């Protein structure tokens, strides 16, 4: 009876398996035979796929998990800067003259230093302007057992500023939500006074050890002027991001 | 600019120290004894195809078109080839030959891969599939 590739030494079978898409490895290859199941559930296969794809930043909480999280790491918010218009944003509250998308640097505002692929921002008016996204975590590639057991870091970031010729206010509320959309964790800023001098500010929060059951991230933020003028003198928001960290 | 090689089954092969340099294990065989260099783990048939691949890649993803026709060998010899490549430490041959076997598994069902590689259905309990994990 002839069995060649199969009696292949493990490090060499690993090289063959590493060539395959993680997705097939987990779904088809695992189901071939017990030797393959054990390899696919092991560290070395995935440690190999990680170093092969430059992901390596000895041991791990799960090398397979590291791999999927690393490959899948991306901003989960649609249209964070206004390049589409208000597209992708929901529960949009247009207070005063509403949100208006504008080009950087603003009229009486500072440049966006921290990343210069960012070219636009959303400007608020003289009543509260708000907008939100609800991110479905499984839809984005984060499976239940990862969410309930690993509970990987959910990183949330936002950028706000105001005009140098007008006072303004900013608000951010990020919620972790159950399958049923009950609230399991909440990061709220309260009302923040935007810097006087029009400098861009970054607000950042990482959710870790958040317990089991997290299925959605609700990102909400808002702005308004504190001088009550017609036009768009309120807080400017851009470059909002949400991602899961490997 | 010329070096003699001896396979497991006695046979001698002559090749330039230039193409016989891609094999890192025998490239390290200039120093440490510099009357062929004995290769106990490769037979003559395989050592031939090994120098042949190396004389095509003297100088020097999707895998080159020649290598594809070159690796149009039977299954047993592919196995022999990845072992030779690993034995001789020709990184290029190993990558391409493992790639070739991988392509045999690509997109196939468990049943289909057991058939093409004559692996037995090992499982004792119900084969429950995992998706993304």
């Amino acid at each position: 009876a002839v069995e060649y590739l199969a009696e292949l030494p493990e490090p060499l079978l690993l090289r063959v398996l590493a060539e395959l898409p993680a997705t097939e490895l987990v779904q088809a290859c695992r189901l071939v035979c017990l030797r393959w199941k054990e390899l696919v559930d092991g560290a070395p296969l995935w440690l190999l796929k990680c170093q092969q794809e430059g992901l390596v930043p000895e041991e791990r909480d799960h090398w397979q998990q590291f791999y999927f999280l690393s490959k899948r790491r991306r901003n989960l918010l649609r249209n964070p800067c206004g390049e589409e218009d208000l597209e992708g944003w929901s529960d949009v509250e247009h207070g005063g003259d509403g949100w208006k998308v504008e080009e950087l640097p603003g009229d009486n505002g500072v440049e966006f230093t921290q990343d210069d692929s960012v070219k636009k921002y959303f400007a608020s008016s003289f009543e509260w302007c708000r907008k939100a996204q609800v991110i479905d975590l499984q839809a984005e590639g984060y499976w239940e057992e990862l969410l309930d057991t690993t509970q990987p870091a959910i990183v949330v970031k936002d950028w706000y500023s105001g005009r140098t010729d007008a006072g303004s206010l900013y608000e951010l509320t990020v919620r972790l939500l159950s399958e049923n959309e009950d609230v399991l964790a909440e990061f709220a800023t309260g009302q923040v006074a935007v810097p006087e001098d029009g400098s861009w500010m970054e607000i950042s929060h990482t959710f870790i050890d958040y317990g089991p059951g997290v299925r959605f991230v609700r990102f909400e933020h808002g702005g308004q002027d504190s001088v009550y003028w017609k036009g768009w003198f309120g807080a400017r928001v851009t470059n909002s991001s949400v991602w899961v960290e490997p | 600019p010329s070096i003699k090689l001896q396979s497991s089954d006695g046979e001698i092969f002559e090749v330039d120290v230039e193409i016989a340099k891609q094999s890192v294990t025998i490239k390290t065989m200039l120093e440490d004894l510099g009357d062929p260099v004995p290769l106990p783990n490769v037979n003559a048939a395989i050592l031939k195809k090994v120098i042949q691949w190396c004389t095509h890649h003297k100088d020097d993803d999707d895998i080159p078109v020649w290598d594809q026709e070159f690796l149009k060998v039977d299954q047993g010899t592919l196995f022999e080839l990845i072992l030779a490549a690993n034995y001789l430490d020709i990184k290029g041959l190993l990558d391409v030959t493992c790639k070739t076997v991988a392509n045999m598994i690509k997109g196939k069902t468990p049943e289909e891969i057991r058939k093409t590689f004559n692996i037995k259905n090992d499982f004792t309990e119900e084969e429950e599939a995992q998706v993304r994990k």
